[PDB]
């Protein structure tokens, strides 16, 4: 009759905060994550179409003139069985729509955190070959991956409602280092071979 | 997003 309440981890968390950067060849900004809200996938239900994760970014000094540039952001989270790697493979529910990309997009841009094994690597398989008998399910290993991406613009960290051109038209692969709290991402835009960087420490 | 390339 009834479904879990989840859970919260010491790294994913409603209320925490994350410092760093957000960097390219041409590109360095001051950047700031907070979470605001976590629905971990730990079963298959409804909900768990429902974001996973809810924040917000702030961009220090985004113009000359802008000196706090806060976005709301939503995200999903691998588990590697409804959610897997290869987010072709995600639900069919629309609302996914924004988080796809092509195969080789997901493979190379989840293997370039560099915490798999060299081992089996297979862009036909739903999880790229990384997820087998053996393995931890994904809350209880130490690295974790999900995909975010920003939906509207607010006002301050307080969230009231104040994005559609193309310099909002990807998203972030992000790696979760649950050991350390270190937080790892690219930003990749579909129509562009090139990716920003996003680096976080806990605050 | 896609931030403005400020180094350039
Ligand atoms: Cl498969």
């Amino acid at each position: 009759t009834y479904r879990s309440l989840g859970r919260h981890l010491d790294f994913l968390r409603p209320g925490l905060r994350f410092g760093g950067s957000q960097s390219s060849k041409y590109t360095y900004y001051t950047v700031e994550v907070k979470i605001d809200t976590v629905n971990l996938p730990l079963y298959k239900d409804s909900r768990s179409l429902d974001p996973h994760v809810t924040g917000t970014f702030t961009i220090k000094n985004l113009t000359p003139v802008l000196d706090k540039v806060v976005t709301l952001f939503e995200g999903y989270v691998i588990n590697y069985n409804q959610f897997p790697l290869c987010s072709l493979h995600w639900p069919a529910e629309e609302t996914l729509d924004p988080y796809m990309a092509q195969r080789e997009s997901d493979c190379s841009h989840w293997k370039r955190f560099g915490h798999f094994g060299s081992d089996n690597w297979s862009l036909t398989e739903r999880n790229f070959g990384q997820y087998n008998h053996e393995s931890a399910e994904f809350m209880n290993q130490r690295y974790i991956y999900l995909k975010w991406k920003e939906r509207f613009l607010l006002d301050d960290e307080e969230q009231e409602n104040l994005l559609e051109g193309a310099s909002f038209e990807g998203f972030y692969y992000v790696c979760l280092d649950q050991l350390t709290g270190s937080v790892e991402g690219y930003y990749y835009h579909p129509a562009c071979e090139l990716f920003q960087k996003l680096e976080l420490v806990p605050t | 997003f896609w931030l403005p390339a400020n180094l350039w």
